[PDB]
């Protein structure tokens, strides 16, 4: 069983140079991400190795969806978990304007325009978490089954909460390819920051950047 | 490997 | 109006070392891709500059979806548009085994398991084509409207053709993030082949690898 | 720029 009420509870439970501040917030949220995942139905029941695989595979997308939704009422910028607001101009002045603008135009603005709610956000993150294509999974079919239960619950929720919007479910799912692309580009940047060594990178963030 | 992550998932 | 019958017609209309053979097929299909796009409702009505933007943005994903579906009855390999069958072992022996295996496990096998049909394939490709997040679009709202019409028609088609499978529509859309990731990795490889200069790259393929 | 693509979209 995959009740949307439980997913919502998981979201509510974890709610609290420019690049250096952004990376600091990322490290901080990685700890919170683990607590979030444990609250998602059936995640803690999967074998430990698979739990590790799913988190290492989706942490970028999971964190991006979270700060993007948290920034829906912010104009031309994002709100970091540390409480700091980062404006588009600041990101541009730091050399990461292109990827920052993609987050604003492809995610933040779209979430705002459709008024994506916390339940929907939680379900999309749960779908991202339960990625059956993650390499190394001991039982990909089990993870696929969990993903299917999540999107079945999400579709039911959308039709009941927003009956006047027949395309809302599809619209929500169609933000996932953009999230995937942005997450990959973000990872590339992080690898570069690590390579250059000019940006402080905390221990957990650093660990996520280590080889499998 | 994945030292921190394993410890945190320990619960 | 976006009739699924028209999209199906577009698909049917275009139906006919290891890396060098694969790139040759890619160049060949780029010409066919343009003919395919022209057959998709409303595409040719968009301004020429936008038509160019949409094709330059999605050609990788568009071509990958096509040869993946064409290879559904192939065991551990893909069928190129040139008629040549490429086996997983051959791809591995050429140094591109990892990305080849992703195509097989995340796309080909999944299309086969759910028996994705040509109408569904065509609709997914149409959704990929009408990407409103493509940079430079003169009117992103217009492209978004076209995408919405496609997935509305696809959902209607799925519920009518496969009423016993309530999650089929969602399942179809959820193959898009994987397609996006694989397309990006494919592009990276192509840029490298070009950089190294040890693999013949035809004129159209080469043009798609040029800067915006 | 995009010489071939433009010509082919010409129809
Ligand atoms: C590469 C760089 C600096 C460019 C701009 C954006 C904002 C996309 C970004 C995002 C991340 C982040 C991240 C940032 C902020 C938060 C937060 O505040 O919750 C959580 C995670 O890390 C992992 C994924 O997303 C890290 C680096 C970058
Ligand atoms: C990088 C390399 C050689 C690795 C393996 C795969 C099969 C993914 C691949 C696919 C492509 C291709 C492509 C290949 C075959 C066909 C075809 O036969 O229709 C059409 C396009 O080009 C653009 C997108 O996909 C190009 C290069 C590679």
């Amino acid at each position: 069983d995959m009740p949307v009420e439980r997913i919502l509870e998981a979201e509510l439970a974890v709610e609290p140079d420019p690049v250096t501040n952004i990376c600091q917030a990322a490290d901080k949220q990685l700890f919170t991400l683990v607590e979030w995942a444990k609250r998602i139905p059936h995640f803690s029941e999967l074998p430990l190795d698979d739990q590790v695989i799913l988190l290492r595979a989706g942490w970028n997308e999971l964190l991006i969806a979270s700060f993007s939704h948290r920034s829906i009422a912010v104009k031309d910028g994002i709100l970091l978990a540390t409480g700091l607001h980062v404006h588009r101009n600041s990101a541009h002045s730091a050399g990461v304007g292109a990827i920052f603008d993609r987050v604003l135009t492809e995610l933040v603005s779209k979430m705002r325009d459709m008024q994506m709610d916390k339940t929907e956000l939680g379900c999309l993150r749960a779908i991202v978490l339960f990625n059956p294509d993650s390499k190394g999974l001991s039982n990909p079919a089990e993870v696929e089954a969990l993903r299917e239960k999540v999107y079945a619950s999400l579709e039911a929720y959308c039709k009941h909460k927003y009956p006047e919007q027949p395309g809302r479910f599809a619209k929500l799912l169609l933000r996932l390819p953009a999230l995937r692309s942005i997450g990959l580009k973000c990872l590339e940047h992080l690898f570069f920051f690590k390579l250059i060594g000019d940006t402080p990178i905390d221990t957990f963030l650093m660990e996520m950047l280590e080889a499998p | 490997k994945h030292k921190i992550l394993h410890r945190l998932l320990q619960d």
